[PDB]
């Protein structure tokens, strides 16, 4: 039926989403809220652990055999964790989905988790830290989480230095039976019949409690945390508090920040459409790279500028793009410029559904935050019912909120909180 | 054969100087591996017991009899870890097969 | 409703001439944006060593004003519509390439002609640019993999044009002029020469009109009948090497020398690439890895990373691997490696042959999942074969390779051969040549 | 906070506030001590089953 | 009273780093000793940016995400 998304929900929470559009490739994927934001002091680092060990031995079938299988098969496993959930996506031909989905299912739902198949993968666990602190943006999103909040997403996405080597097996048994239950996952699939996600979720999923824990709801605090590490380039994020998703405050956010500008349309492009880019380049002749940075999460949300700059150039840098936020607060635009940002939101959503990675992720997402399916119709004719208004409110929002900056380089010039 | 078990059990001679059958079974790949995946306090119990039983036999002495270790007493703790070794080597031989 | 009835329902291509022989070629899916693109049949290969930077700044200078939109106005345009645009060149293909909306199709039409017709090359952003892209050489300098990319192509197509990198010299860079770029366009981006692919929410019709309406008069005709050429090039076995050991790891590539585009072996060759893998740091797979190079390097904890790659130009190719390690790996990996193409030249076994059909299988249609790659691989194709492959041809194909041909390409193209061998950084535990040859032989076979 | 006395040297020497008031450190509770080594009676305890174990099956 | 060592009566050797040249003839306590400190992995090392058009895009503006896979490199988008 590839005419519409077919979508229900098992009385036990679970939500069964399935298209089928016969394709050559069949995906299955599993939406869990299990991110990093369920953990407290405790056991922090525990997600990343179970990120990694989504390849372990299970009741059911080996490492060994989940492994050789899923590559015989030729299909791919991938964990694609975000602070508020995680997703396990298996994509394969449709004659093996069904032994991809019993290889995907006994490894979400009942993992053996050995002790020493942990303490081989802590190794693992701190190369994959590295790399992905390889660049210095992860690190500056992290900061700016940690300062931005006091718990439950001031938890960092990777795991602390001192976390490793403690991270235990009954640790990581206690928060997957603590946030893997049924009302917290949803089941998705692109390319498989509604009756056979059907009879997996009713074979395996239907063993689990219902809402788990409840979670920390976030408190703000600000602040701003330095970190000198001596780079060519200093990174800065300013941001403050904004809505959460499934808010027209949000929707003016997201366009908000497509105004002043989300990322490049051209390649060695002038970004003359971002007035952020515009403004901070009036005053410059030195690389650099400002953006608008917009992360909304279940019940609190992140919007501020990124730049990225050099180091006796960091102050100009920043005090043009904050006076440009704050002329933008005070209402310097043109309804072109909002209809311009609403048609790059509308594009820059289409061409996410566009593929079927993307399709996934946005199906699971809505899965788990909404319970229902919003088509992307309905999705462009919000985003094009978001007023410029709404614009002006948001970034008076963000200019009299409180601040979270979180900066990293060579800081003799980058200017604090105070002084902005 | 509990009498008998006991019997040579006690002719054997490994619970003369405190030993377990699966502390004095020989080193392969698959002993050394589960010895791997046996735990800290029972690791550090078979190392010791072991050590003992180079004292005792450098020394040409053995436990006293109230000492020695019992057949009622014997636990296995090394056999389930093996077991699962021998398994995962056997599904690895037969994907090699296949 | 199984894998083959999935591949013939994917829908066609669909391909027309138009009266200067520019292809225009599309198709046609449920999605409610598209890729439309220009590919044009130039590069390194048909630059004469003069020019060896001119598609580089061609590309640079393509969209940074024309003479109907000058400056910025056409980075406004496209930016106001919200599409976003791209543009790339490797050494035989440069295609310039927009993602849009389905409702913008003559827009982003009209831009790509006014692009790759009317660019005008104003002598301040010439310079401009030149420093620009001066500074992206030094970039690409202080990256690794490229330089050893590069290397490898320099020593194993030593004195033919196709050794030359894509961005080209320094002095060149510095030296080129205004007349040079408006000769390598008079004389490289000919009609017949371009394949405009559409991809997406796209009529063909509407595109075949749009076509008609702005890429008819491109002037095919060359100025005084300075019709270019392409010559095969000498695939040269040789060694590079570039030690500096203050670099933290190590990067050595080998390669021999492909089959070309045209060949039907590519198939057989990139099953046998995905026979021996590649593997990462970040693999979860660990030591029970399918891959038995990929296995021994987790169990001796050799490498950093490899990959295998097989890349194609007009009956020329570089087929081998590449592999980033520390100082002390690099004779275990290139041992191993080697005896892992031997293995494939000698003893191929039926279950890992499936084992790597069906990974072939999966990255092509998961490749081929996207409209953007859709479009690359209808460009790629018209400019390559001159026709789209599909993917019920290449399923046909796959099923068509089995072991016994496999070891027979495998023996055909890797054993005793002369290889091309690239090394940067502390490569002094990189084995001689001599040492590689004699890996590149069994005396057991 | 000025002194503290020196096993190895026998004499009184510099140190900390930390390590000559409070000697005793901030831990909350007292641990138990190490096992009885080289102990005349020895009771061992029963774990799990020998009639559950010894089966090769 | 006018020195930190006078002032702050605990605190004196926190705020003074305190490290001589030379031996002294008394020997000191709390000698310390590195208790051989790990080393972090040795990685490949990235491109740096030299120029606006390769510097643009590296600013993030979308919630950090983490992907790992089975034979697939970990990715981390912005």
């Amino acid at each position: 039926q590839p005419q519409d998304l077919e979508f229900t929900k098992l009385p036990n929470g679970l939500v069964i989403a399935s298209l089928e559009n016969y394709a050559p490739l069949s995906r299955i994927g599993l939406f869990v809220k299990a991110g990093s934001r369920y953990e407290d002091s405790n056991n922090l680092g525990t997600s990343h652990l179970l990120r990694l060990a989504s390849s372990l031995t299970t009741k059911g079938a080996s490492s060994f055999k989940i492994t050789r299988g899923i590559e015989a098969v030729g299909g791919k496993l991938s964990v694609t964790a975000t602070r508020e959930n995680m997703a396990y996506t298996v994509e394969g031909i449709r004659s093996d989905i069904e032994i991809l989905m019993e290889f995907l299912l006994n490894v979400t739902t009942a993992p053996e988790f050995r002790r020493w198949e942990v303490a081989a993968l802590r190794s693992q666990l701190k190369i994959d830290k590295a790399v992905a602190f390889q660049n210095s943006q992860t690190r500056i999103i992290e900061n700016l989480h940690d300062v931005a909040y006091k718990n439950a997403l001031a938890n960092p996405l990777y795991c602390p230095d001192y976390r490793m080597g403690k991270i235990t097996s009954e640790e990581l048994h206690y928060f997957v039976q603590n946030h893997f239950t049924s009302a917290r996952m949803a089941l998705v699939g692109l390319g498989v019949s509604h009756s056979v996600l059907k009879q997996v979720a009713e074979q395996f999923l239907n063993m689990r409690g219902g809402l788990g824990l409840a979670g920390a709801k976030a408190k703000y605090r600000g602040g701003e945390i330095r970190e000198q590490n001596g780079d060519n380039l200093v990174h800065a994020a300013i941001v403050a508090e904004s809505a959460a998703i499934g808010n027209a405050e949000a929707n003016a956010f997201s366009v908000l920040q497509h105004l002043l500008g989300a990322g490049p349309h051209i390649k060695r492009g002038n970004n003359t459409t971002s007035l952020l880019s515009q403004s901070v380049a009036k005053g410059s002749h030195q690389p650099f790279d400002v953006s608008a940075f917009n992360a909304s999460y279940s019940d609190s949300g992140l919007f501020g500028i990124y730049t990225i700059s050099q180091a006796a150039a960091a102050g100009e840098v920043i005090n043009a793009a904050y006076n440009q936020v704050k002329a933008v607060a005070q209402g310097n635009l043109s309804s072109a410029d909002v209809q311009a940002a609403k048609n790059k939101l509308k594009a820059g959503y289409l061409m996410s559904v566009e593929t079927s990675e993307g399709f996934l992720s946005e199906i699971g997402s809505q899965a788990l935050a909404a319970g229902s399916y919003m088509p992307p119709s309905t999705v462009l004719q919000q985003i094009d019912s978001v007023a410029d208004a709404d614009v002006v409110k948001a970034a008076k929002k963000f200019v009299s909120g409180k601040k979270s900056m979180a900066a990293s380089g060579n800081l003799g010039h980058t200017p604090f909180l105070d002084e902005l | 054969l509990d009498g008998f078990r006991k019997w040579y059990y006690n002719a054997a001679g490994f619970n003369k100087l405190g030993l377990m059958r699966d502390d004095t079974l020989h080193e392969t790949e698959d002993v050394k591996e589960a010895i791997r995946r046996l735990p800290e306090d029972l690791y550090n119990d078979r190392m010791f017991r072991i050590k003992r039983a180079l004292d005792l036999t450098m020394r040409h002495q053995i436990l006293p009899k109230d000492q020695w270790t019992k057949y009622e007493e014997d636990k296995f703790y090394l056999e389930p870890y093996l077991k699962e070794v021998i398994r995962e080597r056997k599904e690895r031989e037969e994907w090699a097969k296949k | 409703a199984t894998f083959a009835q999935a591949l013939q329902s994917v829908p066609e291509t669909q391909v027309s001439i138009l009266d200067n022989g520019l292809r225009v070629a599309s198709e046609q899916s449920s999605h409610a944006t598209c890729t439309v693109g220009v590919w044009i049949d130039a590069g390194s290969r048909y630059e004469t060593e003069k020019n060896n930077g001119a598609g580089y700044f061609l590309e640079h200078l393509a969209f940074k004003g024309t003479k109907n939109r000058p400056g910025n106005a056409l980075e406004k345009e496209v930016e106001s519509i919200g599409a976003h645009l791209n543009a790339y060149s490797t050494r035989e293909h440069t295609a310039y390439l927009i993602k849009a909306l389905s409702k913008d199709l003559p827009k982003v039409v009209e831009l790509l002609a006014d692009i790759v017709q009317n660019s005008s090359l104003e002598d301040s952003q010439i310079e401009k640019e030149r420093d620009v892209i001066l500074r992206e050489m030094q970039e690409n300098d202080a990256s690794m993999q490229n330089v050893v990319f590069d290397y490898l192509h320099a020593t194993a197509f030593q004195g033919t044009p196709l050794a030359q990198a894509v961005e080209g010299p320094s002095e060149n860079v510095r030296r080129l002029s205004r007349t040079d770029l408006t000769d390598y366009l008079n004389r490289h981006y000919k009609a017949p020469r371009m394949v405009l692919a559409a991809a997406g929410g796209v009529e063909h019709q509407q595109l075949l009109d749009l076509a008609q309406k702005h890429l008819s008069s491109v002037s095919r005709v060359y100025e005084e009948d300075a019709v270019p050429g392409l010559t095969p090039c000498r695939f040269t076995g040789s060694e590079i090497r570039h030690r500096d050991d203050a670099l933290p790891l190590a990067h050595v590539a080998i390669a021999v020398e492909g089959p070309g585009w045209a060949n039907p072996d590519n198939v057989t060759l990139q099953v046998a690439n995905a026979i021996i893998g590649h593997y990462d740091c970040t693999y979860g797979g660990g030591v029970h890895l399918s891959s038995p190079l990929a296995s021994v390097a987790v169990a001796n904890k050799l490498c950093q990373s490899f990959q295998t790659f097989n890349i194609s130009y007009s009956d020329t190719g570089l087929l081998g691997a590449h592999f980033v390690c520390d100082a002390m790996s690099i004779d275990d990996m290139v041992f191993f490696l080697q005896g892992q193409w031997m293995r494939l030249c000698t003893s191929a076994t039926e279950s890992e042959v499936t084992r790597g059909k069906n990974i072939l299988r999966n990255a092509l249609v998961s490749h081929l999942d996207g409209t953007t790659p859709v479009c690359e691989d209808i460009g790629r194709s018209l400019l390559t074969y001159g026709r789209r492959i599909p993917l019920a041809e290449w399923e046909s194909r796959i099923q068509e390779v089995d072991a016994q041909m496999l070891r027979d390409i495998c023996s055909k193209y890797f054993y005793d051969q002369c290889p091309a061998v690239a090394g940067y950084g502390p490569i002094e535990q990189l084995p001689d040549y001599n040492r590689i040859r004699s890996g590149m032989f069994w005396l057991r076979f | 906070m000025y002194y503290k006395f020196s096993s190895f040297t026998q004499k009184l020497a510099g140190a900390w506030a930390s390590e000559a008031y409070t000697p005793q450190g901030l831990k909350p509770v007292s641990x138990x001590x190490x096992x009885x080594x080289x102990x005349x009676x020895x009771x061992x305890x029963x774990x799990x089953x020998x009639x559950x174990x010894s089966g090769k099956n | 009273m006018l020195s930190v060592a006078a002032r702050s009566g605990p605190f004196a050797p926190v705020l003074s780093a305190t490290s001589r040249g030379v031996a002294g003839a008394l020997r000191p306590l709390l000698q310390g000793a590195v208790p051989a400190a790990s080393e972090p992995p040795v990685l490949d090392v990235k491109r740096p940016f030299l120029c606006r058009e390769s510097l643009s895009g590296q600013a993030a503006a979308r919630p950090l995400v983490a992907t790992v896979g089975l034979n697939v490199p970990a990715s981390v988008r912005f």
